[PDB]
């Protein structure tokens, strides 16, 4: 709860993020999900 | 409106997606623009 | 017994200390601000 992510990667079907998105960057998911790492 | 279309608004050229919207332009506003100054709400020529 | 109770006691101290907003987690949120900067001043250089 403290530290809060910007993006994470996940789906972003449908601000910064979508005029980031509409000209060609993007961000990709960890392999291991937060499961795994606890 | 609702296809993905070329569209050319009194010279402004541009490709993409049209949509009504409820942004609130004033009488002497006709454009609309981005972060990285890319138009994105326009009024029409005749139909206002 | 009295170590038991020194260790209890301690590991109460640090969840109270870590629940009390203590900030203490800056050098996580520094990647992501960064990161984010980045990504925005990309984006924002796209105006020159
Ligand atoms: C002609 O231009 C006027 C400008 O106000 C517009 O209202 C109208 O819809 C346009 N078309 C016709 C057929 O009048």
């Amino acid at each position: 709860n403290k530290v809060t992510l910007a993006d994470a990667g996940f789906i972003k079907q449908y601000d910064l993020i979508c005029a980031q998105k509409f000209n060609g960057l993007t961000v990709l998911p960890p392999l291991l999900t937060d499961e795994m790492i606890a | 409106k609702n296809k993905c279309v070329n569209f050319n608004f009194n010279g402004l050229t541009g490709t993409g997606v049209l949509t009504e919207s409820n942004k609130k332009f004033l009488p002497f506003q006709q454009f609309g623009r981005d972060i990285a100054d890319t138009t994105d709400a326009v009024r029409d020529p005749q139909t206002l | 017994k009295l170590i038991a109770n020194q260790f209890n006691s301690a590991i109460g101290k640090i969840q109270d200390s870590l629940s009390s907003t203590a900030s203490a987690l800056g050098k996580l949120q520094d990647v992501v601000n960064h990161n984010a900067q980045a990504l925005n001043t990309l984006v924002k250089q796209l105006s020159s």
